RNA sequence: AGGCGGCCGCCCCCUCGCCCGUCACGCACCGCACGUUCGUGGGGAACCUGGCGCUAAACCAUUCGUAGACGACCUGCUUCUGGGUCGGGGUUUCGUACGUAGCAGAGCAGCUCCCUCGCUGCGAUCUAUUGAAAGUCAGCCCUCGACACAAGGGUUUGUC
RNA sequence: AACGAGAUUCCCACUGUCCCUACCUACUAUCCAGCGAAACCACAGCCAAGGGAACGGGCUUGGCGGAAUCAGCGGGGAAAG
RNA sequence: GUGAACAGCCUCUGGCAUGUUGGAACAAUGUAGGUAAGGGAAGUCGGCAAGCCGGAUCCGUAACUUCGGGAUAAGGAUUG
RNA sequence: GUGGAGCCGCCGCAGGUGCAGAUCUUGGUGGUAGUAGCAAAUAUUCAAACGAGAACUUUGAAGGCCGAAGUGGAGAAGGG
């Protein structure tokens, strides 16, 4: 009776069942609420972890002692080639919630989005939306397709776009895109609908979404761990050394008067894998990834103003266990949900905010691509042979 | 039913991996078996005496990190199961393993 | 939670689709209950049945390892940007391989041109070849060089 | 004095005893082929309050109540011996 | 063989199939063995448990004493 | 319906006279349950042969252990 020393419960009861998540992709639980006064935009994105490096900036914060220096930070890297517009959706408001009016797909849908409408697209016949994209052409269809966007622009409040990302463009392995639905948040809703018929079939980039220092949300699901323990999934105290049958167990699960165990009490099950929304992440830079071949391949991302130097964001012998990236970057300061190769949905938050770390402009002065595959020192291939200098490689010539 | 016959290299060292001191060339003989049944196709797989001395060679825990097989896909008879195929798995000594890719010996 | 409703143009048709009066018949079943509707209700199963339409997808096995105690989960499996195995690069780890060469080497022994670097042998090490050798995805990165391989199975699932 | 697998207090040295835990290895546990018991058992098995042999699982009044199960777990069965 | 040694470790002669089962996997909790930055008993009824020290050679050794001891005191130096 | 050689009514007579309990006695059968378990002493592998049939038998080959205070070679008591 009354523990003699206080202390707090271990862990949080506001994500209690610690449990496999039910979904690979990160689920949007919230857009943010719009007003129709502001230009007509999307909200969320795909993306795909590559893996960290860190940065070296000159930090403006008058105050503080870590103003006009150089300051070294953990920034991830998400790899975004952009979506592809597939489908739009309308929601019509209740007493019940939000209810799906009616949804309209593209004309003519890719490979990557049929892929995700199977469980075996090898032994598929690859029939999926094939008799859906005969009514875009038939004049009786097209007349009611049509009229399926009038009675949208008429009821319903809030419409959402289907889309798909491109795979192909992507070291991985998968092939299946992953098909998003995303709001937009535009002025009335037959701008925001016309807004979006205009674009069906076509590509949305990352930077037409996102900002330079811009503050978003990382929604994922986070590494896997497996079946833990009480001292590891609670992070519990270890019991002493002398304890008869076990150091890491939590040793009373309860009083005797209440006769049975509560919600509330710490014991073992499936810890990592789980659903988390984290707030608050500023992006540093939106890359621009291997563009026209008028100049063969010009690399030119990590290269600041300060640096100079014709340097690629992936690092000295790859992205380890990801690949290698090709396409639009979007990297944000500090650790991000997930293992590497997951998909991570970023979104604009929710809130408003000043805070004077928001809104501040970040400008870089140095990003290492040095090798995450050992303790590597040595930034490009061509440092290392100029440093290194002719070794026993070439030797023949 | 062919009667081909190819050479390999096996690295066992990324075959067998995170396995324990005792069970570790074992297994390095039944994953040159899953080897030979996945490639020429035939679940009756034999290996001859004299690879089994080369992966033995350096005790169980430290296995060769790479050997230097071929593959004989012959017919069988007398009797015979519903597998009428069977792979012999021979040891071919080799000084480099440099350079040494899948070659098809007539 | 629209599954419901209003209007109009042509059409096989009625001219009794109501009230009062006339004329006279139909099971009048001989006193008797479960009568009279909704209604050609709902669900299931097959047959005779005209017309218009459709020609799939799950699960297992195999693969993966972003996942796992086991199930579950994420993926691949096109006859060629298909992915698998070898090979090659890149990356990186340790720290300079064996052999050969040396007028390098504390010295010691033998031989004789008795020889104030005479010659040879033994000898930890040292120097050169040698930022060498060895390993590196099995859960690293890029390959499309060389070999193959892929439709090959199994179990079921339909809305009067 | 010497000697104690005797009792005790301090100091140096040392260390995961602790801050505060983490990771690796073997043998299991776990799944499979085979083989396979025992303690125990009124009927059984979700609770809150009331009354009651004054601390119910069943009774009263409320809360509520879907098959079949797996790896754990030590609150309860005023658990077993 | 190593060594002070019928110690320990490794082999020959002679024995044996890993002790009443095999396979796959490598989660928790265990049992047994390690390792840990900075601090060094702050843990605990208690330094429990673990870790330090350890062989030999050369020095160098106090209080006390039943003059025998203590004493491998303690404290250093070295080792191919 | 099975069964295959005995049986009952009435009037009197006589009892080792009727079960749910005794942590009853003896016998049988469950649930737990295809569960706990088959984890002390480092280790097995390839081919072959005989066979209806081989992780375990034998034979060869490789890799290991015991390591002469033995898992080796003979005895005493005991067994038979
Ligand atoms: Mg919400
Ligand atoms: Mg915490």
């Amino acid at each position: 009776s009354h523990r003699k020393f206080s202390a707090p419960r271990h862990g949080s009861l506001g994500f209690l069942p610690r449990k496999r998540s039910s979904r690979h992709r990160g689920k949007v639980k919230s857009f943010p609420k719009d007003d129709p006064s502001k230009p007509v935009h999307l909200t969320a994105f795909l993306g795909y972890k590559a893996g960290m490096t860190h940065i070296v900036r000159e930090v403006d914060r008058p105050g503080s002692k870590v103003n006009k220096k150089e300051v070294v930070e953990a920034v991830t890297i998400v790899e975004t080639p952009p979506m592809v517009v597939v489908g739009i959706v309308g929601y019509v408001e209740t007493p019940r919630g939000l209810r799906t009016f009616k949804t309209v797909f593209a004309e003519h849908i890719s490979d990557e989005c049929k892929r995700r409408f199977y469980k075996n697209w090898h032994k598929s016949k690859k029939k999926a939306f094939t008799k859906y994209c005969k009514k875009w052409q038939d004049e009786d269809g097209k007349k009611q397709l049509e009229k399926d966007f009038s009675s949208m622009k008429k009821y319903c409040q809030v419409i959402r776009v289907i889309a798909h990302t491109q795979m192909r463009l992507l070291p991985l392995r998968q092939k299946k895109a992953h098909l998003m639905e995303i709001q937009v948040n535009g002025g009335t809703v037959a701008e925001k609908l016309d807004w979006a018929r205009e674009r069906l079939e076509q590509q949305v980039p990352v930077n037409q979404v996102f900002g330079q220092d811009e503050m978003i949300d990382v929604i994922g699901v986070t590494k896997g761990k497996g079946y833990k323990g009480v001292t590891s999934r609670w992070h519990t105290k270890k019991l002493p050394r002398k304890t008869h049958r076990g150091l890491r167990k939590v040793a009373c699960i309860g009083a005797w008067h209440p006769a049975r165990v509560a919600f509330s009490v710490a014991r073992a099950g499936q810890k990592g894998y789980h659903h988390r929304t984290e707030i608050n992440k500023k992006i540093y830079k939106i890359g621009q990834g291997y563009l026209i071949k008028d100049g063969k391949l010009i690399k030119n991302n990590a290269s600041t103003d300060y640096d100079l130097s014709d340097k690629s964001i992936n690092p000295l012998g790859g992205f380890v266990h990801y690949g290698e990236v090709t396409n639009d970057f979007v990297m944000l300061k500090g650790c991000v949900v997930g293992t590497k190769k997951r998909v991570l949905t970023l979104r604009k938050s929710l809130l408003v905010q000043t805070k004077r770390r928001a809104l501040e402009k970040i400008d870089l002065k140095f990003i290492d691509t040095t090798s995450k595959f050992g303790h590597g020192r040595f930034q490009t291939m061509e440092e290392k042979k100029a440093f290194m200098g002719p070794l026993k490689k070439d030797r023949i010539a | 039913n062919e009667v081909v016959t190819r050479e390999y290299t096996i690295n066992i060292h990324k075959r067998i991996h995170g396995v324990g001191f005792k069970k570790r060339a074992p297994r390095a003989l039944k994953e040159i078996r899953k080897f030979a049944m996945k490639e020429m196709g035939t679940p009756d797989v034999r290996i001859d005496t004299r690879l089994n001395k080369a992966v033995w060679a350096k005790g169980i825990r430290n296995v060769p990190y790479r050997i230097r097989v071929r593959l004989s896909r012959k017919r069988n008879e007398d009797e015979d199961s519903p597998n009428k195929l069977y792979t012999l798995v021979t040891y071919v000594p080799v000084t480099t393993f440099k350079n040494l890719q899948t070659v098809n010996v007539d």
